[PDB]
């Protein structure tokens, strides 16, 4: 079904599918420490993984896997496509995460931010349009885990289904007005980003595991299991 | 596994 | 002012040719390696002389040189075990489930277990080559991507220059594809599987990393120090 | 003083 989808029908499906943006519990007139600001992030990042797993069902193809491979998928790009949404809600907020809507951070774990917002950076300097972005966001899910699981088949759909997506990002470039050199430096462009997104979440899946070994930051039978997934 | 059921509903 | 700029498509894949650094070859023992030192000690070894010719080829990647030195080392730093891999795995291609470290080293994946984690990273790295196996990669296309992962993997963690030479050999895939004879939409669709593949070699790069660091803290095996910085760089 | 800085040097 999803192979037989039209350049727009898959936007707008995917434009559909999106995820609500989540309100975070920080209070300006409560004191934090480093501990419990970092709950803040991890209880918020549990509560979208929730919204993630039934975005996942709405991506087109996404159903067609066998649950084993779901499960595979999801685990290997949840950070990934946490950090891809945080980076496009922080866009307009130069020098800024906006984790939520009253979560708006700034570099004042250092490290890891500093990458965000240079990813936010590179967006809102490509200009990124929201059509591109849920595409981006959707070839994560797809994408990351496929190199990793007749389990051939399987790979197989995803690939095609990942071409389809292609197809749509072009389409978008070529209804923008850009040449068909700027199509494909675009195309190009916006894919390389996804490798720096990649070395993001590898990143934070190792503090990731430190925190839970400090045993000081909470982290919820969820965000521990998905944290499992990657040794 | 909470992910495998969460997929499931 | 570069002169990367100003190349032609075919003057890029020309220059990025004849920078390619050599096949080297591992020490010549006839044991196949069976234990964690002597794996390690090998492939060590081989990296350590790996890098130093992928220090001078990074030289000849054409706009490489006109960024300041800090910028050099920032890229090399950031992007030397990815370089690596995409080199094993290409070099391993035309030999399917087995990795060609070096012509008279050829490893399978019952000899990832000997190392603790290798066999995963040697299962993402045979993945990766039967992936370009199956879409028929060729060393032009080759030499591109690794010029790209040169450029593209530390550029964030910084401009306008690096961009615009990614451009460029954007512009000569494209270049080699309707060479080719590909359609306009085998051609964008070709592009973006390439480029896709580059998210999973950093995956592999991030996850060599954490067993190299490992390994070095078990003190295996005495690591040179041209390894360890470039491992502690990601530390 | 990394050893990089000195082989980028040649
Ligand atoms: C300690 O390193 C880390 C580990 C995990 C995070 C992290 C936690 O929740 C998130 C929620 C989002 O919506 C988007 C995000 O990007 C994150 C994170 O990045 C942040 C820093
Ligand atoms: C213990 O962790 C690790 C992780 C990676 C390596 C390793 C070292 O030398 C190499 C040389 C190559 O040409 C290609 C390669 O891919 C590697 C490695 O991957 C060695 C030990």
């Amino acid at each position: 079904l999803a192979l037989s989808l039209t350049a727009d029908q898959m936007v707008s499906a995917l434009l559909d599918a999106e995820p609500p943006i989540l309100y975070s519990e920080y209070d300006p007139t409560r004191p934090f420490s480093e501990a419990s600001m970092m709950g803040l992030l991890t209880n918020l990042a549990d509560r979208e993984l929730v919204h993630m797993i039934n975005w996942a069902k709405r991506v087109p193809g996404f159903v067609d896997l066998t649950l084993h491979d779901q499960v595979h998928l999801l685990e290997c790009a949840w950070l990934e496509i946490l950090m891809i949404g945080l980076v496009w809600r922080s866009m307009e907020h130069p020098g800024k995460l906006l984790f939520a809507p009253n979560l708006l951070l700034d570099r004042n774990m250092v490290e890891i931010f500093d990458m965000l917002l240079a990813t936010s950076s590179r967006f809102r300097m490509m200009n990124l349009q929201g059509e591109e972005f849920v595409c981006l966001k959707s070839i994560i899910l797809l994408n990351s885990g496929v190199y990793t699981f007749k389990s051939l088949e399987e790979k197989d759909h995803i690939h095609r289904v990942l071409d389809k997506i292609t197809d749509t990002l072009i389409h978008l470039m070529a209804k923008a007005g850009l040449t068909l050199q700027q199509q494909h430096q675009r195309l190009a462009q916006l894919l390389l980003i996804l490798s720096h997104i990649r070395h993001m979440s590898n990143k934070g899946m190792e503090h990731l595991y430190s925190m839970k070994c400090k045993n000081v930051v909470p982290l919820s039978d969820l965000l521990l299991e998905m944290l499992d997934a990657h040794r | 596994k909470i992910l495998h059921r969460l997929l499931q509903e």
